[PDB]
């Protein structure tokens, strides 16, 4: 560009609208652990 | 930027790096700690950090920015708004650039092709 | 291992195969020790022979 | 000259306390037991100390929770269950009747074999009647 | 694949003698049978995970 | 994983003694000149650059200044600017960055 | 000081408190037997950079110079 | 350690596990003539930044003070 | 396979896994426990597990396997050829197939080509 190399792949545009359907996932800070006494 | 009053918890957490932070609702509470009379509608206390602001500006109405605004109740709601956009302005740009750090993102944990399972 | 199986996964193997041994006696002076100590509450508190 | 009538008499009574332990310690405390405390006073010496032995019970169970954590491929730095960074901890049911009212102990003769594996011996009274018997 | 494993909650009985409000209730309780569905895992107990609805008062240290 | 666990790419040598653990020597170490060795060794340089390396130096110093500079459009501006419209390459090899 | 942004990251120490800093105006203090809040009262979010070496910055700076 | 990124389960440094351990110095004068715990006055910033006044005396002379 | 009488213990151990075995080289001082006389070379006792083989041989031919065999010096040396050349075949495989694990291999913590550093 500027006097400067970026090397990158050939850009596929695409990819911008690909179908990325949301799936549930909840973290639970406090749960089980492996063992128990 | 979130695009909506309400964002579920988990999607701002990381999965694979330690939980010291949430981003959490407006503190409705704060708002009932001003003395002063004031006009406010529920339809802007859900959307992120905007609540802190109004409350700001009801503050630096009825006082000024000298020795009046110097109270607790106003302070707070200062400092909360001044953070609120900070925070959110991170996370914001965190989702943008790191999607795969938080839960919920389909590339924290790869799911495999079939191809990639020998069979 | 293939089809079935995870990864393969290197470990030390022990040999040593410890094992409970399940006896008969060993509750019998279990027993002597807490009778001993049940003893000692009633010599203590509940002696009144003096 | 010494005192060679003292010699060897901290063996002697250490000898005389493993034949007969509790009459060696009722005679060595008998004066001591002339002043009897109250009950309440009795009652927290004996609960104080055995909820102190409780804990050391608890300790020990935790500390073979390391060594099998250990072995599972998971080396540990430092000991106990004091976390001292960013993790919860759990002190121990305080030995007070509120908690010991809403919590107990997990008690592992409670976690039992399905009794879904009874049901297996059907195969056996099946099989009892192919073979004619 | 240890952690998973380990997941899978045990079965825990659901006489339970230590907690008071299981004291009462379990004696006006009814046994009914519990009729093989083919499986080897029928939770007709409570389970051993800190979590379950039934075993919350039980510390698991 | 131990946690006092290094991995190091030259040779060492380990002491051998009872309630120590160093490291006692370095294989095939050679011992340069003293610091007083190369002291007069570096002002016999200096003696040499202050007499007779002083000459031409102003300009010397722009054009190393310039090429300290992010980009080369701006080297190039500051040759034409300050030192009194160099050559990008000729000066390079003044300096001694030209193969 | 003003009262720490809400943070409901916590930990127990006795039994689970559920605290919810969204529940009161100013946020108790952390008492060693009941919960210890999140590090930070007072932080934020901001990325940061590690500074290379010094000798590994100058040859970077020779090759780029070798280059143009 | 802990604000340098890494979490720390447990706490001391009785290590359980496969670790080196360093029991604190046993009170009696065979080990207190071999060893001596570390006093941090004795770090010390090289000296060779006081070399640095030497840019200080030169500039004075070139603006004739 | 090792070919050669000497190899170096960091070649032998993990980079990215605690170590808690070493391959050590042949223990010289069990030799020097047999009580009978035997004829022993020096140009065998540095090649991995030979030596308790060769002692081994020493000891079943001076004693047999029944009553005579069972002391401890000729018993410790039947262990250590037998647990020496399972190691040695386990770390042969893993050096085979698994050559990143150890020390000295230049794929443990490959260093990238220049290509890849964007200069
Ligand atoms: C070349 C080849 C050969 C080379 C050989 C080289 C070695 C030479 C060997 C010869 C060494 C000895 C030299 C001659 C000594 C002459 C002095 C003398 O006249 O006697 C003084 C001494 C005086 O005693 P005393 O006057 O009768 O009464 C004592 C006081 O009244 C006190 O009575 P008390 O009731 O009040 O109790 C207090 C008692 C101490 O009482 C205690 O509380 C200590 C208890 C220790 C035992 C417990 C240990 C903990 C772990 C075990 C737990 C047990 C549990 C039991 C209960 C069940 C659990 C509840 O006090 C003492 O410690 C007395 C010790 C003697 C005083 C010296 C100063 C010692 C201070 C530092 C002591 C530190 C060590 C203590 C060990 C004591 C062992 C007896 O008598 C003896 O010591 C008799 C010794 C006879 C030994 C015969 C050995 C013959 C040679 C065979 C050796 C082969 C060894 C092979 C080794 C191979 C390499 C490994
Ligand atoms: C600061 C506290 C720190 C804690 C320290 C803890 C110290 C360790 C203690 C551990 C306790 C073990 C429990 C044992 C149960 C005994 C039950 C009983 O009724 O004992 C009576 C019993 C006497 O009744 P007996 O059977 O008719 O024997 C009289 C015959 O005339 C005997 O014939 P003799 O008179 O002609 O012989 C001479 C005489 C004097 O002899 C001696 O004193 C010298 C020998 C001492 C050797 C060192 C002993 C080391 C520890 C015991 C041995 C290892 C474990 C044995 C397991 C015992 C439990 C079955 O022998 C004896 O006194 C009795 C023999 C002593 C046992 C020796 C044989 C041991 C092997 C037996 C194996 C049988 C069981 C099969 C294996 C079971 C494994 C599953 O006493 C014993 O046999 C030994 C008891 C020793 C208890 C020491 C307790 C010390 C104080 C603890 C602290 C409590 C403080 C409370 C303060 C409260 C303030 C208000
Ligand atoms: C330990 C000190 C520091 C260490 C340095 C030690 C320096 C060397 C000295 C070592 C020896 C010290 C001796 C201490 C013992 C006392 C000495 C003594 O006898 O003096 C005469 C004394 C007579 O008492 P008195 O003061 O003249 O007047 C009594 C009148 O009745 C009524 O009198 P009053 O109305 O004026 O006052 C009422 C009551 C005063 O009220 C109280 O005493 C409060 C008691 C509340 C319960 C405290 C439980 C103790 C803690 C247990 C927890 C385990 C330890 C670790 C966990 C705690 C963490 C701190 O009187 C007393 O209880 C007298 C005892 C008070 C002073 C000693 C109390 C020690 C408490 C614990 C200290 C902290 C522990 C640190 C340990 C650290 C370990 C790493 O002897 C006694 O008979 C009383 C002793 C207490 C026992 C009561 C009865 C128990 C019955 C249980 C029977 C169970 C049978 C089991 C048999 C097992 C099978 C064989
Ligand atoms: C027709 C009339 C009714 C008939 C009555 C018949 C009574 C028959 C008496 C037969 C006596 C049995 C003889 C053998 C006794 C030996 C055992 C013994 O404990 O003697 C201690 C003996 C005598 O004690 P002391 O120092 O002379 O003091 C006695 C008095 O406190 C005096 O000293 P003080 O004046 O300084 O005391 C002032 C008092 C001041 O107290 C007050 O002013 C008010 C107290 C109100 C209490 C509030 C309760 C609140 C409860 C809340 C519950 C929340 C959680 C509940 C959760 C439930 C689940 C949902 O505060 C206290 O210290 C009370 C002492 C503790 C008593 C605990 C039991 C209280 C319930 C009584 C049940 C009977 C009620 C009869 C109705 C009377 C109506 C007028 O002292 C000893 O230490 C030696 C023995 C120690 C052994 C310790 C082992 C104890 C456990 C085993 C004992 C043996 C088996 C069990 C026996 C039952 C024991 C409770």
């Amino acid at each position: 560009y500027e006097d400067f190399v970026f090397t990158t792949p050939y850009f596929q545009p695409e990819s911008t609208f690909k179908s990325v359907p949301k799936l549930f996932s909840d973290i639970l800070l406090g749960g089980v652990e492996w063992v128990y006494t | 930027t979130i695009f909506a009053e309400t964002w579920e918890a988990s999607e701002y957490q990381y999965r694979n790096k330690a939980n010291l932070k949430t981003l959490p609702v407006n503190h409705l509470g704060k708002l009932a700690e001003l003395k002063f009379d004031f006009v406010e509608y529920k339809a802007h206390q859900l959307i992120a950090c905007h609540l802190y602001e109004r409350m700001t500006i009801h503050c630096m109405n009825q006082y000024g920015l000298f020795k009046d605004f110097y109270r607790p109740e106003c302070l707070d709601a200062q400092y909360y708004f001044k953070t609120c956009v900070e925070l959110n302005a991170a996370y914001g740009i965190q989702k943008k650039f790191f999607p795969e750090h938080f839960v919920g993102s389909p590339y924290a944990r790869p799911v495999p092709q079939f191809q990639q399972l020998g069979l | 291992t293939y089809f079935y199986g995870g990864i393969l996964e290197f470990v030390y193997f022990d040999k040593s195969n410890p094992d409970m041994c399940i006896l008969v006696h060993t509750l019998w002076i279990h027993l002597l020790i807490l009778f001993l100590i049940f003893t000692g509450f009633v010599t203590i508190l509940f002696s009144f022979y003096g | 000259f010494p005192d060679r009538g003292n010699k060897r008499r901290w063996f002697k009574n250490l000898f005389r306390l493993i034949k007969n332990p509790m009459g060696y310690i009722f005679w060595k405390t008998y004066k001591a037991r002339l002043a009897k405390p109250s009950l309440i006073v009795t009652s927290m010496f004996i609960g104080f100390t055995l909820g102190f032995i409780k804990l050391k019970a608890q300790s020990i169970a935790y500390s073979k929770k390391q060594y099998a954590t250990l072995r599972a491929g998971k080396n540990i730095e430092g000991s106990g269950q004091v976390h001292f960074g960013y993790h919860d901890q759990k002190w121990g049911m305080p030995a007070i009747p509120m908690f010991q009212l809403m919590y107990y102990e997990l008690p592992g003769n409670s976690i039992v074999v399905n009794p879904c594996r009874n049901q297996n011996y059907r195969l056996y009274f099946e099989m009892r009647k192919k073979l004619g018997i | 694949a240890t952690r998973w494993y380990g997941r899978q909650p045990g079965h825990l009985l659901r006489a339970d003698t230590y907690w008071i409000p299981n004291l009462v209730s379990q004696r006006f309780a009814k046994h009914q049978p519990a009729h093989w569905d083919g499986t080897q895992n029928m939770p007709i107990f409570r389970l051993a995970d800190p979590k379950h609805k039934d075993s919350y008062m039980v510390q698991f240290r | 994983m131990q946690n006092t666990t290094n991995i190091v790419h030259v040779p060492v040598h380990m002491g051998h003694t009872h309630y120590f653990d160093y490291i006692d020597s370095f294989p095939k170490l050679k011992e340069g000149p003293t610091l007083e060795e190369n002291h007069i060794t570096n002002q016999k340089i200096l003696r040499e650059q202050l007499i007779s390396g002083q000459q031409g130096l102003e300009q010397n110093l722009c054009l190393r200044n310039c090429f300290k500079l992010s980009q080369k459009r701006y080297i190039e501006f500051c040759l034409d600017r300050k030192c009194g419209g160099a050559d990008f390459q000729r000066a390079a090899t003044i300096l001694g960055y030209t193969k | 000081a003003p009262n720490p942004y809400p943070n409901g990251i916590h930990f127990d120490r006795v039994f689970p408190t559920h605290y919810d800093p969204l529940a009161e105006t100013n946020r108790t203090k952390a008492n060693l037997q009941l919960i210890k809040y999140a590090p930070g009262n007072y932080s934020t979010l901001v990325v940061t950079s590690e500074k290379l070496p010094r000798p590994c910055i100058r040859t970077i700076q020779n090759y780029r110079r070798c280059q143009m």
